[PDB]
Parts: structure tokens; C-alpha cells; sequence
RNA sequence: GAGUGCGUGCAAUAAGUUUGCUUUUCUGUUAUAAGUAAGUAGACAUAUAGGUUUAGAUGUUAUAAUAGGAUCCUUCGUAUG
RNA sequence: GUCCAAAUACUUGACACAUGCUAAUCGAACGUUUAAUUUUGGCUCUUAAUUAAAAGUGGUGUACAGGUGAGUAUAAUAUUUUUUCGCUUAACUUAAAGUGAAGGCAAAUCCUUCAUAUUGCAAAAGGAUAUCUAUAUCCGCUUUAAGAGGAUGAGAAAAGUUUCAGAGAUAGGUAGUUGUUAAGGUCAUGGCUUAACAAGCCAAUAAUUCUCUUAGUCGAAGCUGAAAAGGCUGAUCGACCACAUUGGGAAUGAAAAAAUCC
């Protein structure tokens, strides 16, 4: 079974991630078929910005990604709540308005 | 999870010829593992089975099984089920169905339709209407099925003719209208009266058996008759609510056996067809059988509902009534002197005893 | 449609001395050149090879120079074919059996494999008509058996 | 599905879903291979010309 | 932002709120002066009350949000309890002459379920009817022919935690294996010697 | 003199296991035999009855042939000498 | 020898191991078992149920992850490029059709078997929730056609690549083995298989075989040189191989790829 998922990287208090697709039943950094892109999860902030407002920089590889969802690949849910995001998927989980 | 079948009470010699000629080659067979029970019907072990015989530990004492010839030694079961069958003649003998019928039941004898009729018959004429509502009760053990449209028709004619015998007492009225309740409950919910034979049946009358309008007549029959007595403040609040059913049963009745039809044109044409569906209402001896107790319950509601102010109902089960009688008396005509029906009808309707 | 051609590709060719021949039927041993690079020394040395070659006529003979051709698969150790003889042993050219062109040689192979295809239609539309003849007759004992058994009860119903 | 090409509602909230993810493969499957197709055409483009 | 959810008559008070979803909560019935502390506490100011083991506090807080969501477990949408018990009865239609509807619906223990109105016969969700006259589902106890009775119980609404069986897979042999040899040695106590 | 996680020969050998002028047994087809046990069809009659009788197309039972799988035996075979 | 962060941390005895943990999960597959609760018959016993627990049966997963370097000395049905291909009964993605009948165990989505499924051989399993004053759904099961994936077939053809430890001995090796004819098999090729003939084929400087010693292999992975197809190592990282006290083995399964099993 294909996966898009995120190979934890980096150091202690220092997370980087590596989106990639790999089988699901292999170890989580080992080398996988492809990296589509790379996730950041501590927010970011511009440097002469004084708004205030934060960021995330995730570099992703749509088209190849779109592919890859299209034969049958089966995103966890954190590449999910991000494909929905970019605008592929629909969001599994929203806020309960009432 | 039960006890092994026995039979250890036997008024007749007879009897215990045919209920331990069952036991021990038809029934103890299927309480050995599924091995084991092949072996006694092969002959490549029949040497084998000579020295050390099969044996199974029931209450201590092992019961030991040697070689059988499956064509030779084997017993017939329809033919020794009626040797046991008409020797029973006292309680004690009547209890051995609830062990003989199970006992067909694991060995998975597809037993004659019409021997649950039978039964029914033979067992509650001498007195023992408990031994098959308790094998009713107990259908996951005895395999004791209420499948026929018969054996319906026939345990609900003696529930009510115990009651009848009584002049309609409200001790045993109550008790009747309890039983008859357990059937209906029964055929809807239990899932184990259901079968193809059933659903066939079923079919050619349009109506579920719990919904029969011959069934229902029945209890229609016992509330009627419950109402009758009064219509003490407890025996108020309780003559209160049988009337209520009353209404609520001839209502209901009167909304499936459609108008100015009679027992025998109630089901559809093909349904008198075929001598495994049906076809017993066709002699004029089983109709008055079970068009007695069914005429008798139409007009008693009839009259009741009438007092109470009830224009439609009071027209609409004379309407039935008269269209059951009029074909009864046919029946009353055609059948021959001496029958059950002749005199059942005499006694039931004609009042004569 | 059905019909599996060969390949009909032209690959190089290697001119080469046939050292042995007369052993064994329609093979002859030709050598030829080679030169294989060490890299550790920075250096070719020669890497002359001894192949199986597929002489279909028997034309060759020892000590003759003919030029070779790869990728024509006649056995197990036999991948090259004779194209032309170059310079002859012994006797002339015109005094030994002709050698066939590729397009001949490969001519007999489609035909021999299409005659092969012919063969097998044949031995399976016979085997599923033998077949179908068993099958086909016991549908008649087995009903001759149930007309006899149902055409009497129908008769018993007038 | 031969359901959806008829033009007839979702029968459930699950099938309804089931529509939704099997379209979003169907989309992303197109874009993916027109997508994946171009790169290689101009990177096949490049080398040929700079060989060239 | 932190909306309170109103009680519900199932769910009357805290000390039946963690009664229900188990986990040994009931512990910290104390901990929430009020039923809206229960919905206005953050993870921090559960931690410095001493809600702990952070399995039981995680654990709370997710429930606390189904409750808001109205993601109730089983019974949750009674209208008529009394003293924590609710009786459950069977209502019954003619669908057709021919057959008959019946719902396990939820009405005061007194009042029989032909008097009651459309507006006060609730329905209960995850009980049904088998056959007649037999109401089926978790934690419905009978009480008479088409009545049965459902109690608030501890742990009604848990997510039980997954146990080990004689240490699991890896050490199920051995578990087995030592522990019969403690029986056979009880025994030479008793007769042996 | 002592040891040897070494190779090898011969004998032996558990698990497992090849072959066939081994041996039992199960199952599926094919052709028969029976219809008493079962099960499936048809005929006739009785009536508080549900009996008598016949039948094999589908099942069941038996035999033969044939196909296959499990047993046993044979062969090989750790330990061990 | 004051503090902080990151990173690394049994290199030796694959030596022996106290104790707790690293693989479980599904009650919407299945009944048992006692507990109370409620109903039958009899006059405490005895029926039929509800509910909750505890062991199990079945499905999937324990073929992944994690650990170690003892054994292991290599050119191989190894590998790269282009052309041409084949197989795939589990899981993933899209769709279609079919989801009937008995028996065994206490019961079953377990086991055995049947009907039906272009011709004729060949399948399946049921469970669950709503609506009304039987219908429609949810989760599965079997088959079929595709996509993806793959540990896949000796795939094949053409042209290449592979620094193969140290020392010593050994000149023969190969018996469908080499070739031809014919036939079968194969998508195709190939003694792949078979019959009949021929005596070949590989090697000659060690092809082949054997003994001893040592070792997990590899990478700009680590260290190092200005540099060499550099040298050394083979920790942490990734890939591959092997092993799970030692030795000898098989089955299951789409596939041994198990800390399983004998
Ligand atoms: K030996
Ligand atoms: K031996
Ligand atoms: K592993
Ligand atoms: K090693
Ligand atoms: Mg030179
Ligand atoms: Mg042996
Ligand atoms: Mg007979
Ligand atoms: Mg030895
Ligand atoms: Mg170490
Ligand atoms: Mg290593
Ligand atoms: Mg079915
Ligand atoms: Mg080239
Ligand atoms: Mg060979
Ligand atoms: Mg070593």
C-alpha cells in the first residue's frame, strides 16, 4: 500500500519533515520511492514584518503528488489535513459550527 | 448442554419396544463425536467393533455400539414413531415426546408433515394440551415447529375447547386467552416456526399465520366470551379492559376476512390445491371441525358489539357469521353419520351435548 | 494476426578464421578479433573470442576466413551465422555448397513455425470435438433415462 | 459509476462521499499525467537542442 | 469561545458525568466546584487540581468535547430519568393489516405508552425490538413483558483499555508454564506432605 | 600425554522425506446393483384419520473401473558410536 | 574542571541473565460459561430470554518495526543501456456482475459440500441501522476487466560493466552434457522436455576440485593526502547479506520476507 507521508527529521526540539511515498509497512526514514516535498511545523515569521502574523513553509510537489493520488495512494492524516489545504482533497475532520 | 434422552416410564411393553429400539440405534448414535459415528456403520470396523465396542460415558454407566448394518438393523422411524405413538395412554407415557421428538431432531429426521397434527391430536384429547404447549414453548430442543397451517388450526381448536369445556369459566378462560396470545406471539417473533414450507403456505393465503383470520378468531373467540361475564372494583377495572380488546380485535378482524366470504373461499383457489397445503378444509368432517368454535365466535361478538353501539362491526361479523353458516350447514349435510365433525358441530353450535 | 515472424534485424559483422570443422553437423568454430581496456593499467590488450557459428549447408572447412553475423539463435551455444565466406581453404567457393542469404534462413523459420501453429489447431479442435461426442452422449443416456421417468407420471394425470 | 452517469442523487451520505474521493482520483489522475507529461517533453526539448 | 453545554436528564450533574465515561474519574468528582468548571477548565488548571495520570486528563478533556458536539454514549438522549433510571417500553403501529412497527421508546415509569403524546414519546437510539415484547441493547435490564429499566452505571459510557491475557503473546507460554508449576507445588503441600 | 565449535569413512538415527514387482483408507467422476435404513417422486384409501403400495430423474447404500489426497512400508536422514 | 546546546555512547565474551515491559485488535463474525434481572411449567426445582463480565472460537496483524555481526571468500541464470515481453488467485485505486441450498462442532463471516456463473470446467457469508398509519440503506464476501505496486520468468536479443582476501595443492571438467533431424512446450527464446543419431562442448598459462588462515559487504558514510580507478575504517546514517542457544527440517501463504512451527 502506497502512502503519501512524513519522515520525522532533524534534531531534539527541532522537527523537520520530508514528505514522501513509501509502502506503509517499511520503517518511517527509511529511504522511500520519492520525497514530494519537505514540512516545516513551527511557524515562521517574516523578518521586517511587524504584524505579528506567522507562517509555514511547506514545499510540495503538486503535480507529482496528483499522480500519485490518482493510481490509488493512501495519504495519513496530517498529508491529508495538507492536500486539503492546496485545494486536491476534501477536508476529512471541520470545526462543529453548532 | 441437556440431558440425554430416556425413556424410563412405560405403562405398555409395546411401547418401550419402539421408544428403546429409536434410542439405541437413532438417537444415542448422534451423541458420539462425528468419527466415531461412522465407524458403527462401516464394515471395515466390524471386526474392530466386536472386541472393543464404542462406548460413551452417560450417567457413569458407558453405552456400548457395535458394528450396524445401515440397510439391515436399522430401524424405521416413521413406522416406530407410530407403534410408540398410539400405545401412549396415560401421562407418563405422553412425556416421553418431548424426548422422542428431540431425539429426531439431532439425528435430523425429516419427519411427515402432517405427524405434528397428529400429535397435537392423539395427545391433547387425552388431556395433556401442557406436553405440547411446553414442546411449543421448547421449539429450540424438540424441533416441535408450528410450520402447517394445520397444526395451527389444530392446537388452537383444543385451546379453546378446554376453555369450552367449562361453560367458558373465567379461571380457565383467562388461562385459554394466555395460550392462545404465546402462539400468536410466537408465529410473528420466534424465528424458529419459520420455514419454506411455511412461507409456501403463507402464500397461497395472503395472510402471515399470525395474522390468519382463522387464527384470530380464535382469540377473538376466549376475549368475547371473556366480556360476556360483565359488561369487585378490580374485576371492574379488569371486564373494563377485555372490552376494549374486543373492539380492538373485531376491528381488526373485520379489516382482513373480507365480506361475505366463508372459510373455504377466505384463501385463494390454489391454496385447497395441493394435499400438503390446505386441502384438509375441503372435507366437510375437518371443516365443522374447525368452523364450529369460529361460527360461535363471530355471532357471540356480534351480539356484545352491537350493545355497546357499534352499527358497522354488529353487520359487519353477522356478515361473516352468515356466510360461515351458510356453508357449514353444507358440510353438515354431506358429512357422514358417526364423524367427529357431525358431532363436534352438534355439540358446538347445536347445544344438543 | 496469429502469425509470430521473426525479428528480421541485421546486426554487425565480424570477420573471422574458422578453426574447427567436420565435428559436429551444420557448427564450425570461428575466431575473432577483440580488445578488452584494463583500467588499472591504461591499456587494451587483445580479447580474441572462439564462438559456435551455424553453417547450414556444411560449406566451411577448416582455416577459412568468412565474416559473421550475431543475434541469429539456432541452439543452445549457437548465436552467430555465417554471412559470406571471405578468403577460402582448401577449394574454391563455386566447388562448395552455396550458403543461404538471411532472408532464407529466416524464411524457414516463419514457415516452420506457422506449419507449427496448423498442427495444434488441429489437435485441439479434434481433442474438444472427441471431447464434446463423450459429453454429448451421455446427455442422451441420462435423457432417455428422465424422459422415460417424467413421460409416465405425465401419463398418469389425464 | 453507471449510478452517476444517469444522472440519479447519492443514495447515502457514504456513497455520496465515495463520489466526492472517486472524482478528486479522477482529477488529480488527469492533471497528474498532462502535469508529469510536459516536464518530461521540456526536459526532453532542452537536452536535444543543447546536444544539438 | 468556551460554550457550556446545558445538562441533560441523563447527564443531571458532574458526579454522573464521570461516573459514566468510567476511567476512575469519579476520583476528581470534588476537584469541579460546579458543572460549569467541568466545561471551563484549561489542560494547565486541570494539571495544577491534580486530574493525573495525563492518560485521565486527555481522557477528560475528549469527552468534554463530545459532550459539547451532543456526541452522546448510550442512553444519553433519555428524556425521563428519575434518580438516575430510565424505563424503556415498546410502541407499536399497524404499519399495514398485515403487520406491525413497534420502537423502544422512553416514557415516565407510571404513564403507559398509548397515553403518552408524539411530543413526550422519545425514541431512543441504539435499542431495538426483537420478535415481541423484548427490548434489546446494552445495559437494558427487563422489568416485566416489553419493559426493561436502564440504570446509570460505571463506566456506561468508557472506552475500555485493551487488557493482556497471561502476559500477552510473547509471554503467554511461560505465564502458563510457571504458574502450573506453583499449582502442582500447592498440591504437595496439601496431599504430598 | 591432553584437548578439538574441524573435514571425512562406516554403522545408527528423530523431525522430515524421494522412488514403487509396499500396505491400509478417504474423496471426486464413470458404469452398474439395490430401494429393507435414509431421502425424493407417483398411485389408492381411511377420518378424534393421516394407512397401504410402487418408483428411481435428484440424494442415500454397495460393487467395479479410474483420478487424486492422506496412512503404513521402502530410500535418504541430526544426535550417537 | 564553571555553565549551556546539539550529537555520540560495550569497539571485548553471538558470555550467562533476577524483575517489569517491546503485538495486538475487532461484540456491527460466533456462540459457550458462570452472575444478577425478567419470564414459563411444576409445587427450592425446571423452561425461554435480557444484561454485564471472564475465558475462548474465528478475521487481520505478529512476512512490519527493533537487535546483532557469529557464520560467510565472491564471476553470478549477477548487473547497466536500448529494443521486445510475460506473470500476478491478498492489500490499495476505478467499475461491473453475483451474493442461493444443506451437513459437522455449543455456534459462526470456522470446516465439508452442492446449485448457479459466454459453450463447459471453475465461486461466494453473512452481519448491522433506519423508515411505515414491506421498502431502502451501511459494512463485508465471490467473480471479472483495468490502474498502481511487486520480492515477478531462467524472460529474450545486441553491446558493455563487475580492483574475484592471503597461502598451498590439484589437469582435467562436462553426461541433456555439445550439435543435427523430428516433435512437443513457450508471448518468444533456450535439451526447457522427449525419441533417434553423431562425439562432441569447456579448459590447456588451474577450467575444476580441495585444505588452512582471516573477514559481514558497500557508499565523498567516517578519517586522511596536493594528488593517483588515492589509502584506511566498515561506529552513528542509508543499501544489501546473514543470524535469533547449537544442529537437522517442513508447511501455510499472493509472496518466507517470522523473535512463528516440528
Ligand atoms: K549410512
Ligand atoms: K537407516
Ligand atoms: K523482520
Ligand atoms: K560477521
Ligand atoms: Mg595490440
Ligand atoms: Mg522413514
Ligand atoms: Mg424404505
Ligand atoms: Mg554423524
Ligand atoms: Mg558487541
Ligand atoms: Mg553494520
Ligand atoms: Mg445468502
Ligand atoms: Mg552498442
Ligand atoms: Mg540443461
Ligand atoms: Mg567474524
Amino acid at each position: 500500500v502506497l502512502k503519501l507521508r512524513l519522515a520525522r527529521f532533524g534534531r531534539t526540539n527541532a522537527p523537520f519533515y520530508n514528505i514522501v511515498v513509501a509502502h506503509a509497512r517499511t520503517a518511517r526514514n527509511s529511504k522511500p520511492l520519492e520525497v514530494i516535498g519537505t514540512y516545516d511545523p513551527v511557524p515562521k515569521k517574516d523578518t521586517y514584518d511587524t504584524t505579528g502574523k506567522l507562517h509555514k513553509d511547506i514545499k510540495l510537489d503538486v503535480t507529482r503528488a496528483k499522480y500519485w493520488i490518482g493510481v490509488g495512494a493512501q495519504p495519513t492524516d496530517t498529508v491529508w489535513r495538507l492536500l486539503s489545504l492546496v485545494g486536491i482533497l476534501d477536508p476529512k475532520y471541520k470545526k462543529p459550527q453548532p | 448442554t441437556y440431558p440425554v434422552v430416556s425413556f424410563n416410564k412405560t405403562s405398555s411393553p409395546e411401547l418401550k419396544e419402539a421408544l428403546e429400539t429409536l434410542r439405541e440405534k437413532v438417537i444415542l448414535p448422534t451423541y458420539l463425536p462425528p468419527e466415531l459415528r461412522q465407524k458403527i456403520f462401516n464394515k471395515k470396523y466390524e471386526k474392530e467393533l466386536a472386541h472393543d465396542p464404542v462406548t460413551i460415558q452417560i450417567d457413569g454407566q458407558p453405552q456400548r455400539f457395535s458394528y450396524i448394518n445401515m440397510l439391515t438393523d436399522m430401524p424405521n422411524t416413521p413406522k416406530n414413531i407410530r407403534a410408540a405413538l398410539l400405545s401412549m395412554k396415560n401421562g407418563g407415557d405422553f412425556a416421553n415426546l418431548s424426548g422422542l421428538l428431540e431425539g429426531m431432531h439431532r439425528a435430523n429426521r425429516k419427519l411427515p408433515y402432517w405427524l405434528s397434527a397428529q400429535i397435537v391430536r392423539k395427545a391433547c384429547k387425552a388431556g395433556h394440551l401442557q406436553l405440547i404447549l411446553n414442546m411449543v414453548r421448547d421449539v429450540k430442543r424438540t424441533g416441535f415447529t408450528l410450520e402447517r397451517h394445520e397444526t395451527v388450526n389444530e392446537l388452537l381448536f383444543w385451546i379453546q375447547r378446554f376453555a369450552w369445556k367449562s361453560d367458558y369459566s373465567e379461571p380457565e378462560t383467562r388461562k385459554a386467552l394466555r395460550e392462545v396470545q404465546e402462539i400468536l406471539d410466537a408465529l410473528e417473533g420466534d424465528e424458529r416456526h419459520m420455514s419454506k414450507d411455511r412461507k409456501r403456505q403463507q402464500a397461497l393465503t395472503r395472510f402471515p399465520y399470525h395474522r390468519d383470520p382463522q387464527f384470530l378468531a380464535a382469540r377473538l373467540n376466549l376475549t368475547a366470551e371473556l366480556a360476556a361475564r360483565r359488561a369487585t372494583s378490580e374485576q371492574q377495572l379488569n371486564s373494563a379492559n377485555d372490552v376494549k380488546n374486543l373492539v380492538k380485535y373485531a376491528e381488526q378482524l373485520v379489516r382482513l376476512w373480507p365480506a361475505d366470504k366463508a372459510l373455504l373461499d377466505m384463501y385463494t383457489d390454489e391454496a385447497y390445491v395441493a394435499r400438503v397445503d390446505l386441502r384438509y378444509l375441503i372435507k366437510p368432517q375437518v371443516h365443522l371441525r374447525y368452523a364450529s368454535f369460529t361460527l360461535q365466535a363471530l355471532k357471540n361478538a356480534a351480539k356484545i358489539v352491537g350493545q355497546l353501539g357499534h352499527g358497522p362491526l354488529a353487520a359487519q361479523l353477522i356478515n361473516r357469521a352468515a356466510a360461515v353458516e351458510a356453508e357449514s350447514q353444507l358440510a353438515y349435510a354431506k358429512v357422514d353419520d358417526g364423524m367427529a365433525g357431525q358431532k363436534i358441530y352438534e355439540m358446538v353450535v347445536g347445544g344438543k351435548k | 494476426a496469429a502469425a509470430t515472424k521473426v525479428s528480421r534485424k541485421m546486426f554487425r559483422e565480424l570477420h573471422g578464421v574458422v578453426v574447427t570443422s567436420g565435428l559436429i553437423d551444420k557448427t564450425v568454430k570461428v575466431r575473432v578479433g577483440g580488445q578488452k581496456f584494463n583500467k588499472f593499467l591504461q591499456k587494451h590488450f587483445d580479447d580474441p573470442k572462439q564462438y559456435l557459428v551455424h553453417d547450414p549447408n556444411n560449406s566451411l572447412r577448416a582455416g577459412d576466413v568468412v565474416a559473421i553475423m550475431p543475434g541469429f539463435i539456432t541452439s543452445k551455444s549457437k548465436r552467430h551465422v555465417v554471412k559470406h565466406i571471405i578468403a577460402p581453404a582448401g577449394t574454391p567457393i563455386e566447388e562448395r555448397p552455396p550458403i543461404p542469404s538471411l532472408d532464407e534462413l529466416w524464411d524457414a523459420k516463419d514457415a516452420a513455425k506457422a506449419a507449427k501453429k496448423e498442427r495444434k489447431v488441429l489437435r485441439e479442435k479434434m481433442q474438444a470435438a472427441e471431447e464434446a461426442i463423450e459429453l454429448a452422449e451421455r446427455m442422451a443416456r441420462h435423457a432417455v433415462r428422465e424422459i422415460a421417468m417424467r413421460e409416465k407420471i405425465i401419463s398418469l394425470q389425464k | 459509476s453507471a449510478a452517476e452517469l444517469a444522472g440519479l442523487p447519492p443514495k447515502s451520505k457514504q456513497e455520496s462521499w465515495r463520489r466526492k474521493m472517486a472524482e478528486a482520483r479522477r482529477q488529480s489522475l488527469e492533471a497528474g499525467l498532462q502535469g508529469l507529461w510536459q516536464r518530461k517533453v521540456k526536459r526532453d526539448q532542452k537536452q536535444a537542442k543543447e546536444s544539438k | 469561545l468556551p460554550l457550556i453545554p446545558k445538562p441533560t436528564p441523563f447527564v443531571p450533574d458532574v458526579p454522573t458525568f464521570l461516573t459514566l465515561i468510567g476511567r476512575d474519574l469519579k476520583q476528581h468528582a470534588d476537584k469541579f466546584p460546579t458543572w460549569e468548571a467541568l466545561f471551563t477548565l484549561t489542560t494547565d488548571q486541570l494539571r495544577e487540581l491534580g486530574v493525573e495520570p495525563p492518560r485521565a486528563r486527555r481522557y477528560l478533556l475528549r469527552w468534554r468535547q463530545r459532550f459539547r458536539e451532543g456526541k452522546f454514549g448510550i442512553g444519553g438522549d433519555l428524556k425521563h430519568v428519575e434518580n438516575g433510571v430510565a424505563y424503556l417500553k415498546i410502541h407499536e403501529k399497524e404499519a399495514s393489516p398485515t403487520r406491525t412497527s413497534r420502537r423502544v421508546v422512553n416514557v415516565p415509569a407510571n404513564q403507559h405508552v398509548e397515553e403518552v403524546s408524539e411530543g413526550e414519546r422519545v425514541k431512543v437510539k441504539g435499542y431495538k425490538v426483537k420478535g415481541v415484547s423484548t427490548i434489546v441493547g446494552p445495559y437494558a435490564l427487563p422489568v416485566q413483558k416489553g419493559v426493561a429499566k436502564l440504570a446509570v452505571t460505571e463506566g456506561m459510557w468508557e472506552d475500555k483499555r485493551g487488557h493482556k491475557v497471561d502476559g500477552g503473546e510473547r509471554r503467554r507460554a511461560e505465564v502458563r508454564f510457571k504458574r502450573g508449576v506453583a499449582e502442582r507445588k500447592a498440591l504437595r503441600e496439601k496431599m504430598g506432605f
